C-alpha cells in the first residue's frame, strides 16, 4: 500500500527514465508488453510492484510515471518502440516547440501551457494511490525546458501537496567537459529554484562516471546507455528496501530524518560498489569489507568531486544480498579506523545502514555482471562547496561583460534575477563553510 | 556450439604452446567458468495446494 | 468498391488524421469507426471478413491500411504507376455484384421468356398503359412495394396468372428479399 | 511539425537551391515523379518539415522561385527533379534588375514584391506550427541582392518571432565577374545586418580553392561547388529531421552561437572531403574527422581562420558515435589551441549528435564557428568600395532611381561600425 | 485524379539526338487551350541509362517502337524523321515499323 | 529453507513435491493438485514426470 | 579519341568528384538508430548465460 511517483521531464530525464523503467520491469517480471506471463513465474509474494505499477483489474499493469517535453522527437521514439503497449497513451506529454537551451523559454513563455496539462495527470495519478510516500524527478540541470519546467513543476507541487517528499536525482554540468557554452546560466537559475523546493538532490555529474566506466568496466568507447544503466542501478538499489524484505528496512521519509542536519544543506553525491565485468568478477570473492572499501574508495565517486578536500557530516549506506550484520559492523569499525577519513566532531556517529535480502538483478546484453552482494553509498560532505565555487566562476567569467544576457531578458525575464540567485549561491558557500569549521 | 578453434596450425605453433599441453583434461576447455548461482537465476517452481 | 464508386467517398484523408508518423498501420478498432463513419453499411460478418488478412499476424490491435486504399482506389484510377505507356485504366461502369440470388441458376428461363412473350402480346392487343398506377402507389419514388400489392394491380388491369408463372416472375424480378421494383419490369415488357 | 519554407532569389540562389533539393530528394529517397521509393521507415517520419501532401500521393516541396528574369527559371525547370516545383510558386517579371542594386529594390522590386509576399504568405499559414524561413541569394547580383533582402526586411516585419536564416554568396577579389560588386555588397550587407537572424557567408574563390588542394580534381564546375553548398547546407537542419543522442535545432544553434544581437555572420565547412583515389585507404574516426573540420583550409571562407579568435563553434556529428569520444576530442582540440579561443566564455565550443549518417558515408560533421576573422572580408570590400566612390564611378546608374549618395554614406558608415565594433570583442580581456 | 473528363493524359513530345557530342535533348511542343504550362522538358546534356551512374545513351541505344527510360520517366517512341531514316540505313542498323500515338 | 518435518534433520528439495501427495509445514498438511506449466516441463526433462 | 571529343554542353553538366561515394563507405543502414539497437532488441526473460573465452588475441579497435 505504499506507492511512488517519478516524474521525467526533458531528454535527459527520458533517457534515463527509459533505461531505470526497463530495469524495474525485467526486475519484476513484467514483459515489456505490461502483461506477466501465464507460465514461468520468476518470484514470489504479492503486491511487490505496487510500489512503481498499479493493476489495471485484469492482466497488464501501467507504470506510475508521466514523460515531459517540449520536443517530438524522443516521445515518438518511446511510443515506436518496444515500450509502446506499457505506457498510458495520456502520460507522455509532448509540446510543439522545444525551449532551445533557455530558462526562460522553459520557465515564462512556452511551459505554462503544459504545466496545467502535467499537473492535471499528476492529480489523476495520485488519486490512484493510498499511502503515497513521495515523488521522484529526473532533470539535466543544464538544459533549458528541464531546468524550466522542472522549477515549475516543483514549485507547484510544494504548495498543491505541502508536506509530501520529492527526490531529485539532478545531472551536473562536469567541471571542464561540456555540450553548451551558456549552461552555467540556467544551472545557477535552477539549482537556486530548486534549493528551496527540493527535500534530497543527488549530484550525478557524467565526468565521474565516464572515469568509473572506463576503468572499472574496461569501455573505451562508452555512450550515455551505459551511463543511464548506472543511473537505473544507483535507483533500484535505493528503493530496493520498499519492495522486498531485508534485515533492516529504510523508507523514503528515513533519508530526510538523518542526512539533512539543517534545512538548506541537502546536496549529496553518490557511491556504489561493486562496478566489474563478467571476465573477472568471479576471481575473487567480493566480500563486505573489499566491497565497502571500494564504495568508500574517492576515485568512485558518481560525482566529479574529491571528499578527501574536506569533512563529512553523514553517510547512508544500503546493502543488498547476503551480507551480515557483524560483518557490517567490522567494516565500519574498519573504516572509521581509517585515517585519511575524518568526520565533523558534532557528529560522533555517522552511519546510517540497511540490509536487504534480494540481490541485484542483471539486464542482458548489459555491461554489469552477476554478483551476490551490492553497496549504494549517499554521503553528505563539506566537499561539495568546490563544484558551486567552480561554477560561480564560471558564471561570473560571462556575466562580466552582461553575454548572452539579451536571449533571457526577452523572453519576460527581469534583469536582477541573475544576481539574487548569485548571492543565494554565495549564501551556500558560507553557509557550508560556517557548517564545517570546529568548536 | 562452442568456438571454431579449428585452426591450429602446427607450422606455427610455439614452443611454450607444443609444451605445455592441457593436462588431466580430454580437450581444451573453452567455456569460461561460471558458479552454479548465476547459472540458475530466476528459476522459480511453482504449485497450487 | 461499389459504394465508393457511386456515392463518390475519398477516404484518403480520413485515416491519415489517425497515422501521423506515415507508418501506413492504424489499430483495429479505429478503422473499424472510420469505416462505419463513412456512411457505407457494415455488417458483423462483413467486418470480419475485412478483418481478414488487412490484420497484422502480430497481436489483434495493428491494421495495415495502405493496401486496403490501393485495392478500393485501383477503380477512380490506374494512378498508382505512370511509367509503363501501354498499360491503360479502364472507364467505369457499376459493375453488378455476382450472387446466387440475382441469378436464375436453373435452367427454366425459357418459359419466363414465353411469359414475356405472352405478356407482351395480350398488352398490344388490349394497349393498356399502367405505369402510373405503379408510380402512384409508392412514395418514395424509388422502388414499388412488396409484390401482395403488385399482384392488386396486374388483377386490376385485367390479366391475373396462376401460382406458377407469378412466382417465377416475381422471383426473377424482386430485388433485397422482399422489395419488387417496377421500372425494369416495365422496361421488360418494352414493345 | 516545426516545419520550415524555402526561398530563391537570384540565378546564384536557383542554382544553389536545384542541387540542395535533388540532394535532399536524394536522402528522402524522393523519385523525380514525387512518388516514395525509400526502404528505411525513418525516410517518412519527418518529411513534412519541407514537403507538403498532395491528392494522389505525390510529395512537392514548399521552395518559392522568384526572380527578375524568367530565363534561369526556365532553364532550372528543365533539369532533372524539375518537376516537382509547383508551377504557381514561380513568380517573375519580364524586365530584369541588370546588375542594379537600385533597380532591383525600388523600382521592378517594389512593384513585384506583392505576388511573391502573397505566396509567402500563403505557404507559411498554410503550415501547422511555423519554425523558420530559409533563404539562398548571392550579395554581388542586383535582382538577388536587392529584392531578397527588400522580402526579408518584409518576412521580419510580418513574422517577427520566427527565425531566418540566409546562406549568403558575397564576391572576392581574387575571382570577381562584375564590375560594380562593392556597391550592391555594401548595400546589401547594410540591410543584412539590421535584419537576418543568421547569416553564413560562402566564397566562390574558397571553393574553388577546395576543390583544387582537397578535392585534388582537376575541373571544379558551378556542379560541384552548388554540391558542397547543399551538403553543408543539410547538414545544418538534418538533425531537426532525423533522432540523435543530442538533438540541437536552428533555435538552439542560434541562441548558443549568437553573443551579441550584432554579431550573426558564420562561416562553416564539411568533413570528410577525399579525392576519388584516397576513399579507400583512410580511415573515418572521430579525431581524424575533428582534425580536417579544424583545418584552416577547410573553411569555405576566405577568411582565414588563425588571423582571429574563435568566439564560439558549433560541429554536427552525423552517425553512430560515443559522446565520451566527442567530447574529449573537442576538449583536447580546445586545450590544444588555447591560443585562438576567446578567454572570458569557458568552454567555447557546442557539440550534437545525429543517429542516420549521410547517404553514402560511414561519418560526417557540419562545422559552425563564429570567429573575428571575417572582419577581412568586410575590410577589402570598403576598400574597394571607397577606393571606386571616391570618384563617383557608375554613380548615376543608381542615383538615376530616386536614390541619393547620403544613402551610400550611411551604409558606408555602418558598415565600418560593423567592422569595428566587431573587432572590439577580439581584443577585449578580462 | 480529380478532372471529371479524363482519368489518364498523354503528354507528347519530340527528342532530339546530337551526332556532334552525343548528347541528347527533348521538349513538347505548345497545345492552344492546353492549360498546360508547356516548354523545354529537359536541358542539352548526357543522359545515363540509371540515375545517378556513368553509362550514358548512345545512337545504337535509340529506335523507333521501342520503350526508353530518362530519369525514371518511361518514354515510349512512336515515329522517327524522315532524315533520321537514311541515317540508320547508311550506318547499317535495322529500323522497326512505326505505329501511331494513341 | 524447511527442514523436513519427519525429524532426519535434511532440507526439503525437489523430490519431495509430487501432485496429490500430503506434505507437512509447521503442524499443517497440505495437500498439491496443481502446478503451472513450466514446472511441468521442467519435471519432464528431469526424468519424473508428475501426476494428471 | 581521347581529349578530342569535349563540348561545351557535355563538359558543363557532368560531375568529377561529387558523384557517389565508392563502396566499402556506404555500409551504414539508414534505418537503424539509437534506442533501436538495445531497446528495440526484444528482452528476455530467462538468459543465456553461456560465455566463452578463446585462445586468440583480442582483435584491436
Ligand atoms: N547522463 C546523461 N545526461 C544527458 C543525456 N543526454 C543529455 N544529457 C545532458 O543534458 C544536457 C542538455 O540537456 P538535454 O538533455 O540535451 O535536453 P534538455 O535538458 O531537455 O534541454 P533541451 O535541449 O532544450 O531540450 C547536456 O549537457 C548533457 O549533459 C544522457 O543521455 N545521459
Ligand atoms: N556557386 C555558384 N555561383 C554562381 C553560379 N552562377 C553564378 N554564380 C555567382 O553569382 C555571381 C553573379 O550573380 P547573379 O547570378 O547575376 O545574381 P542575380 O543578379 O541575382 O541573378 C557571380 O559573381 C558568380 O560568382 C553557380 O552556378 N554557382
Ligand atoms: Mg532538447
Amino acid at each position: 500500500m505504499r506507492e511512488v511517483i517519478s516524474i521525467h521531464v526533458g531528454q535527459g530525464g527520458i533517457q534515463v527514465g527509459n533505461a531505470c523503467w526497463e530495469l524495474f520491469c525485467l526486475e519484476h517480471g513484467i514483459q515489456p508488453d505490461g502483461q506477466m506471463p501465464s507460465d514461468r513465474t520468476i518470484g514470489g509474494g504479492d503486491d511487490a510492484f505496487n510500489t512503481f505499477f498499479s493493476e489495471t483489474g485484469a492482466g497488464k499493469h501501467v507504470p506510475r510515471a508521466v514523460f515531459l517535453d517540449l520536443e517530438p522527437t524522443v516521445i515518438d521514439e518511446v511510443r515506436t518502440g518496444t515500450y509502446r503497449q506499457l505506457f498510458h497513451p495520456e502520460q507522455l506529454i509532448s509540446g510543439k516547440e522545444d525551449a532551445a537551451n533557455n530558462f526562460a523559454r522553459g520557465h515564462y513563455t512556452i511551459g505554462k501551457e503544459i504545466v496545467d496539462l502535467c499537473l492535471d495527470r499528476i492529480r489523476k495519478l495520485a488519486d490512484n494511490c493510498t499511502g503515497l510516500q513521495g515523488f521522484l524527478v529526473f532533470n539535466s540541470v543544464g538544459g533549458g525546458t528541464g531546468s524550466g519546467l522542472g522549477s515549475l513543476l516543483l514549485e507547484r507541487l510544494s504548495v498543491d501537496y505541502g508536506k509530501k517528499s520529492k527526490l531529485g536525482f539532478t545531472i551536473y554540468p562536469s567541471p571542464q567537459v561540456s555540450t553548451a557554452v551558456v549552461e552555467p546560466y540556467n544551472s545557477i537559475l535552477s539549482t537556486h529554484s530548486l534549493l528551496e523546493h527540493t527535500d534530497v538532490a543527488v549530484m550525478l555529474d557524467n565526468e565521474a562516471i565516464y572515469d568509473i566506466c572506463r576503468r572499472n568496466l574496461d569501455i573505451e568507447r562508452p555512450t550515455y546507455t551505459n551511463l543511464n544503466r548506472l543511473i537505473a542501478q544507483v535507483i533500484s538499489s535505493l528503493t530496493a528496501s520498499l519492495r522486498f524484505d531485508g534485515a533492516l528496512n529504510v523508507d523514503i521519509t528515513e533519508f530526510q530524518t538523518n542526512l539533512v542536519p539543517y534545512p538548506r544543506i541537502h546536496f549529496m553525491l553518490s557511491s556504489y560498489a561493486p562496478i566489474i565485468s563478467a571476465e573477472k568478477a568471479y576471481h575473487e570473492q567480493l566480500s563486505v569489507a573489499e566491497i565497502t572499501n571500494s564504495a568508500f574508495e574517492p576515485a568512485n565517486m558518481m560525482a566529479k568531486c574529491d571528499p578527501r578536500h574536506g569533512k563529512y557530516m553523514a553517510c547512508s549506506m544500503m546493502y543488498r544480498g547476503d551480507v551480515v550484520p557483524k560483518d557490517v559492523n567490522a567494516s565500519i569499525a574498519t573504516i572509521k579506523t581509517k585515517r585519511t577519513i575524518q568526520f565533523v566532531d558534532w557528529c560522533p556517529t555517522g552511519f546510517k545502514v540497511g540490509i536487504n535480502y534480494q540481490p541485484p538483478t542483471v539486464v542482458p546484453g548489459g555491461d554489469l555482471a552477476k554478483v551476490m552482494r551490492a553497496v549504494c553509498m549517499i554521503s553528505n560532505s563539506t566537499a561539495i562547496a568546490e563544484v558551486f565555487s567552480r561554477l560561480d566562476h564560471k558564471f561570473d567569467l560571462m556575466y562580466a561583460k552582461r553575454a548572452f544576457v539579451h536571449w533571457y531578458v526577452g523572453e519576460g525575464m527581469e534583469e536582477g534575477e541573475f544576481s539574487e540567485a548569485r548571492e543565494d549561491l554565495a549564501a551556500l558557500e558560507k553557509d557550508y563553510e560556517e557548517v564545517g569549521i570546529e568548536t | 556450439p562452442p568456438s571454431q578453434k579449428g585452426m591450429f596450425n602446427p607450422n606455427y605453433m610455439s614452443t611454450t604452446h607444443d609444451t605445455y599441453r592441457p593436462v588431466n583434461c580430454p580437450n581444451d576447455v573453452t567455456e569460461l567458468y561460471q558458479p552454479t548461482w548465476v547459472k540458475m537465476d530466476r528459476q522459480v517452481l511453482r504449485f497450487n495446494a | 468498391k461499389n459504394i465508393i464508386k457511386i456515392n463518390r467517398l475519398r477516404v484518403g484523408e480520413y485515416f491519415a488524421d489517425y497515422d501521423p508518423l506515415r507508418k501506413g498501420v492504424i489499430p483495429t478498432n479505429k478503422f473499424r469507426g472510420v469505416i462505419s463513419q463513412m456512411k457505407i453499411d457494415l455488417d458483423e460478418e462483413q467486418i470480419l471478413k475485412l478483418e481478414n488478412m488487412y490484420i497484422l499476424q502480430s497481436d489483434p490491435t495493428k491494421l495495415d491500411y495502405a493496401s486496403f486504399l490501393e485495392d478500393v482506389n485501383i477503380v477512380f484510377t490506374k494512378t498508382g504507376l505512370e511509367k509503363d505507356p501501354i498499360a491503360k485504366p479502364v472507364p467505369f461502369e457499376k459493375k453488378n455484384a455476382i450472387d446466387p440470388r440475382d441469378v436464375l441458376t436453373p435452367q427454366e428461363e425459357e418459359d419466363l421468356h414465353v411469359l414475356l412473350l405472352r405478356l407482351g402480346e395480350v398488352i398490344s392487343k388490349h394497349r393498356i398503359m399502367f405505369k402510373t398506377h405503379f408510380q402512384d402507389k409508392d412514395i418514395a419514388k424509388s422502388g414499388k412495394v412488396s409484390f401482395t400489392r403488385f399482384r392488386s394491380i396486374l388483377d386490376l388491369h385485367k390479366l391475373p396468372l396462376t401460382d406458377q408463372q407469378f412466382k417465377l416472375l416475381c422471383k426473377r424480378f424482386a430485388h433485397q428479399g422482399v422489395e419488387f421494383n417496377y421500372i425494369e419490369f416495365d422496361e421488360v415488357v418494352k414493345k | 511539425m516545426r516545419e520550415i519554407v524555402h526561398i530563391q532569389g537570384g540565378q546564384c540562389g536557383n542554382q544553389i537551391g536545384a542541387k540542395f533539393w535533388e540532394v535532399i530528394s536524394d536522402e528522402h529517397g524522393i523519385d523525380p515523379t514525387g512518388t516514395y521509393h525509400g526502404d528505411s521507415d525513418l525516410q517518412l517520419e519527418r518529411i513534412n518539415v519541407y514537403y507538403n501532401e498532395a491528392t494522389g500521393g505525390r510529395y512537392v516541396p514548399r521552395a518559392i522561385l522568384m526572380d527578375l528574369e524568367p530565363g534561369t527559371m526556365d532553364s532550372v525547370r528543365a533539369g532533372p527533379f524539375g518537376q516537382l516545383f509547383r508551377p504557381d510558386n514561380f513568380v517573375f517579371g519580364q524586365t530584369g534588375a541588370g546588375n542594379n542594386w537600385a533597380k532591383g529594390h525600388y523600382t521592378e522590386g517594389a512593384e513585384l514584391i506583392d505576388s511573391v509576399l502573397d505566396v509567402v504568405r500563403k505557404e507559411a499559414e498554410g503550415c501547422d506550427c511555423l519554425q523558420g524561413f530559409q533563404i539562398t541569394h548571392s550579395l554581388g547580383g542586383g535582382t538577388g541582392s536587392g529584392m531578397g533582402t527588400l522580402l526579408i526586411s518584409k518576412v521580419r516585419e510580418e513574422y517577427p518571432d520566427r527565425i531566418m536564416e540566409t546562406f549568403s554568396v558575397v564576391p572576392s577579389p581574387k575571382v570577381s565577374d562584375t564590375v560594380v560588386e562593392p556597391y550592391n555588397a555594401t548595400l546589401s550587407v547594410h540591410q543584412l545586418v539590421e535584419n537576418a537572424d543568421e547569416c553564413m557567408v560562402i566564397d566562390n574563390e574558397a571553393l574553388y580553392d577546395i576543390c583544387f588542394r582537397t578535392l585534388k580534381l582537376t575541373t571544379p564546375t558551378y556542379g560541384d561547388l552548388n554540391h558542397l553548398v547543399s551538403a553543408a547546407m543539410s547538414g545544418v537542419t538534418c538533425c531537426l529531421r532525423f533522432p540523435g543522442q543530442l538533438n540541437s535545432d536552428l533555435r538552439k544553434l542560434a541562441v548558443n552561437l549568437i553573443p551579441f544581437p550584432r554579431l550573426h555572420f558564420f562561416m562553416i565547412g564539411f568533413a570528410p572531403l577525399t579525392s576519388r583515389g584516397s576513399q579507400q585507404y583512410r580511415a573515418l574516426t572521430v579525431p581524424e574527422l575533428t582534425q580536417q573540420m579544424f583545418d584552416a583550409k577547410n573553411m569555405m571562407c576566405a577568411a582565414d581562420p588563425r588571423h582571429g579568435r574563435y568566439l564560439t563553434a558549433s560541429a554536427l556529428f552525423r552517425g553512430r558515435m560515443s559522446t565520451k569520444e566527442v567530447d574529449e576530442q573537442m576538449l583536447n582540440v580546445q586545450n590544444k589551441n588555447s591560443s585562438y579561443f576567446v578567454e572570458w566564455i569557458p568552454n567555447n565550443i557546442k557539440s550534437s549528435i545525429c543517429d542516420i549518417p549521410p547517404k553514402g558515408l560511414k561519418m560526417a560533421v557540419t562545422f559552425v564557428g563564429n570567429s573575428t576573422a571575417i572582419q577581412e572580408m568586410f575590410k577589402r570590400v570598403a576598400e574597394q568600395f571607397t577606393a571606386m566612390f571616391r570618384r563617383k564611378a557608375f554613380l548615376h546608374w543608381y542615383t538615376g532611381e530616386g536614390m541619393d549618395e547620403m544613402e551610400f554614406t550611411e551604409a558606408e558608415s555602418n558598415m565600418n561600425d560593423l567592422v569595428s565594433e566587431y573587432q572590439q570583442y577580439q581584443d577585449a580581456t578580462a | 485524379v480529380e478532372n471529371p473528363y479524363e482519368n489518364y493524359r498523354i503528354r507528347k513530345c519530340t527528342l532530339y539526338y546530337y551526332l556532334s557530342d552525343g548528347t541528347i535533348h527533348v521538349n513538347e511542343p505548345k497545345i492552344m487551350n492546353s492549360g498546360i504550362e508547356q516548354g523545354v522538358f529537359i536541358k542539352r546534356q548526357q543522359i545515363p541509362k540509371q540515375l545517378n551512374s556513368t553509362d550514358y545513351y548512345t545512337w545504337e541505344d535509340l529506335n523507333v517502337g521501342i520503350n526508353i527510360n530518362l530519369f525514371e520517366r518511361v518514354f515510349r517512341i512512336v515515329d522517327c524523321d524522315s532524315f533520321t531514316k537514311e541515317f540508320f540505313v547508311y550506318m547499317g542498323k535495322k529500323m522497326n515499323s512505326p505505329e501511331r500515338v494513341p | 529453507k524447511v527442514l523436513k518435518a519427519d525429524g532426519s534433520g535434511v532440507y526439503l528439495s525437489l523430490y519431495d513435491f509430487q501432485i496429490g501427495q500430503d506434505l507437512e509445514f509447521f503442524g499443517k498438511i497440505f495437500h498439491i493438485y496443481d502446478c503451472d506449466i513450466y514446472t511441468r516441463e521442467f519435471y519432464e526433462n528431469l526424468g519424473i514426470p508428475q501426476g494428471a | 579519341s581521347k581529349k578530342t571529343i569535349l563540348s561545351g554542353f557535355m563538359k558543363n553538366n557532368s560531375i568529377v568528384g561529387f558523384k557517389e561515394c565508392l563502396d566499402s563507405q556506404l555500409q551504414l543502414k539508414d534505418s537503424k538508430s539509437e534506442y533501436n539497437d538495445k531497446f528495440q532488441s526484444k528482452n528476455r526473460i530467462h538468459r543465456d548465460t553461456s560465455i566463452f573465452h578463446i585462445r586468440n588475441k583480442s582483435q584491436i579497435i
